[PDB]
């Protein structure tokens, strides 16, 4: 049951030519490429049914493939757009059951006209009330992701030094900061919840830390601010007696 | 009464003039209701009968892709059993396919067919418990158990049992007239001298529906032509015995069909 | 109806 | 792996002056087979025949049809590859 | 097109059995049932199918009623971890022909069962120095709907669950903020409707 894609987030400028890669180990017949889009589903694009193969889906406008080898079916954007932003989902499946479908992890994609309003995270954690803990005898930490564009960012919580997932909630969606504007860019909040009394110990450590997958090497940069590159960016706080 | 559909495959080799031929017919009863073949100018699935025209566009469209791929899987089928039976490159072979349900009234499964044939011998088929297989010789027996192992009778007797079952179903309430009538055999005994000793007496069957049907003369000396069709959708049948002359009258022709009431007896006029 | 993937048509022997 | 075919020759109704003469070929392996229908000797030539297909034996059967309309042979050339020459079978009873 | 119908999305409370029913009134003599379960931020992942015998197995059991002109997924007892994208699929597939198309599924929201609320809005200031202000609002019941604000400099996100595991303890939250300097907590969820005995601290 392995199916890998080799991108999982990816920036592109409009009239470039994206390439997605899908891979499977298990000598499959069949592998597809979907896109899901909110409110749509998966819609199928291309699907493959044997090495050379080639099978336009129900939306194969804009996209090529390529099934060179019977493992892999590459899918390719020949002149990006942005309507092409989607998540990208490969599967594959045997030719004897070709409806028990295996994915990938999928790929995040977002075209954009320029990359003038790509944005990094700002990043902030917001110490618990003084209130919550004498009334709860726990402690509600808060991050703020803010300012960042595209939506491609991925937010963990460290407690001295170790990632933690116990008493951790992230917005599945982020909210867009100017509602407004088709431009708008996002913020995303999460909270670590603990006891009081280990908030109150000034040896613990607490950090949140955004992934952003912005821009890589090979994309051009013009402008004053820093290039928005793939990055880390990260907010803390020590526990206090207060 | 109890009712059957059928399809029989037939996938032919050419070394050398291209991929197998691959050709399939289906019959409910003794009635034949579509084609396809793989050498066709446009390879479709055709109607044969008049009542299978109902069907649209999505039926016709399905049933053609499947029948291509289907061809594909007898190719590999094909190439498998030549090695099977370590057989020349070179030669054309043939596997020959028929699989299908009987129901009675009742429009339950009476019983599933799945078989194979290959060059002409039986091959593999699976028995009628439906979860267990019969090979013919020692090369089935590698089918036995890599369709052992794959649980592929599960798959045949799933089709069988639903698909197959429900298909059925339709076609004989939409060809209704024309499936579940009986046309019983118009008969008579013709006389004919070989010798100035004796004669041959030949019995007939004629215009019945459907082909099933018994026919001796009281077997020795019984010749007994196979069952043929008319072209309407009908059937011939007839039986001789050679007989002394002045001796024709200690001879017994009998008839048994469904289509009729008095299982006959017939002596020469 | 001829049988699909589900009934054996893509079993080889 | 090799089977000769069995040949029949007949009338679909009774031969009566007046108003599809048939030829049936079964019993026979391999499925490959040529069949002409003759008048007066010669082959006829707007003749239809049946899909390929086969018995519970797995015997292979056609059927080969024109119009009829008695008074004149007629016969049925067959070959096969079990057939050393074609085989002609001539018709009525 | 779309030969599978199915809600957009459900609810449900943690300890429920979730019973799903798709419509599928075209649905072809060989087409199969097929269902898939998305979680959150993964590929859809294959879960039962079925043609007319009913169908179970650890994850649900499929429920095909005679006509096969719907069918209903059975999830027993759910867990929040069963929140999910479910999608319904009636079809055939073999080489070139496929017949075998998604559609949007109906999300499945799964919602803790909160053992004793204790609704209360919280402020919380920046570890460094004040950037920005945040208000949170915890503790209240599953069935708390939190609207956004009415004003343009004011972000409120939708409620979250926190499973705080080692405590055996769930809790909802939503977070508000806002870098306007006239922006207090006691007015912040405005726009939402809260329980009357949610506590305010001074």
């Amino acid at each position: 049951v392995k199916v890998t894609q080799s991108s999982r987030y990816l920036v592109k400028r409009t009239g470039e030519k994206v390439f997605l890669e899908c891979v499977q180990d298990m000598d499959h017949e069949n592998m597809f490429w979907y896109r899901q889009d909110p409110g749509l589903g998966l819609r199928l694009i291309y699907f493959s049914y044997d090495v050379k193969m080639k099978e336009k889906g129900d939306i194969p406008e804009g996209y090529s493939v390529s099934r060179e080898k019977k493992e892999r079916f590459s899918l390719i954007l020949e002149s990006a757009s942005t309507n092409q932003t989607s998540m990208y989902l490969c599967a594959s499946s045997q030719r004897q059951e070709g409806d028990t479908q295996y994915f990938g992890p999928g790929t995040r994609l977002t075209v954009l006209e320029d990359l003038k309003n790509v944005f990094p995270p700002e990043v902030a954690v917001f110490e618990p009330s003084e209130a919550e803990i004498s009334h709860t005898q726990k402690a509600t930490l808060v991050c703020l992701a803010t300012g960042f564009y595209p939506d491609h960012v991925e937010l963990s919580w460290w407690v001295n030094g170790k990632e933690v997932h116990s008493g951790v909630c992230t917005d599945p969606q982020p909210l867009k900061e100017q509602p407004a504007l088709n431009d708008s860019r996002y913020a995303l909040s999460s909270r670590l919840r603990v006891s009081a009394t280990f908030w109150q110990n000034p040896r613990n450590h607490f950090r949140c830390q955004v992934q952003f997958y912005g821009l890589s090497e090979n994309d051009e940069w013009t402008q004053d601010r820093a290039k928005p590159v793939t990055q880390i960016v990260s907010a803390e706080a020590w526990g206090r007696a207060d | 009464g109890s009712h059957s559909m059928r399809y029989f495959y037939t996938s032919v080799s050419r070394p050398g003039r291209g991929e197998p031929r691959f050709i399939s017919v289906g019959y409910v009863d003794d009635t034949q209701f579509v084609r396809f073949d793989s050498d066709a100018a446009s390879p479709r699935e055709e109607p044969r009968a008049p009542w299978i025209e109902q069907e649209g566009p999505e039926y016709w469209d399905r049933n053609t892709q499947i029948y291509k791929a289907q061809a594909q899987t007898d190719r590999e089928s094909l190439r498998n059993l030549r090695g099977y039976y370590n057989q020349s490159e070179a030669g054309s072979h043939t596997l020959q396919s028929m699989y299908g349900c009987d129901v009675g009234p009742d429009g339950r499964l009476l019983r599933g067919h799945d078989q194979y044939a290959y060059d002409g011998k039986d091959y593999i088929a699976l028995n009628e418990d439906l979860r267990s297989w019969t090979a013919a010789d020692t090369a089935a027996q590698i089918t036995q158990r890599k369709w052992e192992a794959a649980r592929e009778a599960e798959q045949r007797r799933a089709y069988l049992e639903g698909e197959c079952v429900e298909w059925l179903r339709r076609y004989l309430e939409n060809g209704k007239d024309k499936l579940e009538r009986a046309d019983p055999p118009k008969t008579h005994v013709t006389h004919h001298p070989i010798s100035d000793h004796e004669a041959t007496l030949r019995c007939w069957a004629l215009g019945f529906y459907p082909a099933e049907i018994t026919l001796t003369w009281q077997t020795q000396d019984t010749e007994l032509v196979e069952t043929r069709p008319a072209g309407d959708r009908t059937f011939q049948k007839w039986a001789a015995v050679v007989v002394p002359s002045g001796e024709e009258q200690r001879y017994t022709c009998h008839v048994q069909h469904e289509g009729l009431p008095k299982p006959l007896t017939l002596r020469w006029e | 109806a001829p049988r699909g993937p589900h009934g054996g048509a893509a079993s080889g022997l | 792996i090799q089977r000769t075919p069995k040949i029949q020759v007949y009338s679909r109704h009774p031969a009566e002056n007046g108003k599809f003469l048939n030829c049936y070929v079964s019993g026979f392996h391999p499925s490959d087979i040529e069949v002409d229908l003759l008048k007066n000797g010669e082959r006829i030539e707007k003749v239809e025949h049946s899909d390929l297909s086969f018995s519970k034996d797995w015997s292979f059967y056609l059927l080969y049809y024109t119009e009829f309309t008695p008074t004149d042979e007629y016969a049925c050339r067959v070959n096969h590859v079990t057939l050393s020459q074609p085989k002609i079978v001539k018709w009525d009873r | 097109l779309a030969k599978t119908t199915q809600p957009i999305s459900m609810d449900s409370y943690e300890g429920q059995e979730v019973n799903i029913t798709c419509s599928h009134n075209n649905i072809a003599t060989n087409d199969y049932i097929t269902w898939y379960q998305q979680f959150p931020s993964q590929g859809p992942r294959f879960i039962i199918q079925g043609y007319k015998t009913k169908v179970t197995n650890e994850v649900a059991s499929l429920f095909i009623p005679a006509d096969r002109k719907s069918s209903t997924l059975s999830l027993p007892r759910v867990s929040l971890s069963d929140t999910a994208v479910y999608y319904c699929l009636v079809g055939e597939i073999l080489d070139n022909f496929n017949k075998f198309y998604f559609g949007s599924g109906t999300k499945l929201n799964v919602k803790p069962n909160i053992q004793n609320p204790d609704p209360a809005v919280y402020q919380l200031r920046d570890s460094k120095s004040s950037d920005k202000s945040v208000c949170l609002f915890t503790d209240f019941d599953s069935q708390t709907n939190v609207s956004q604000s009415k004003d343009s400099d004011v972000y409120i996100t939708d409620k979250c669950v926190l499973d705080m595991r080692s405590m055996d303890f769930k809790s909802n939250s939503a977070v508000a903020w806002s870098n306007k300097s006239d922006f207090a907590c006691a007015n912040a969820f405005n726009n939402s409707i809260i329980p009357e005995d949610t506590f305010f601290p001074s």
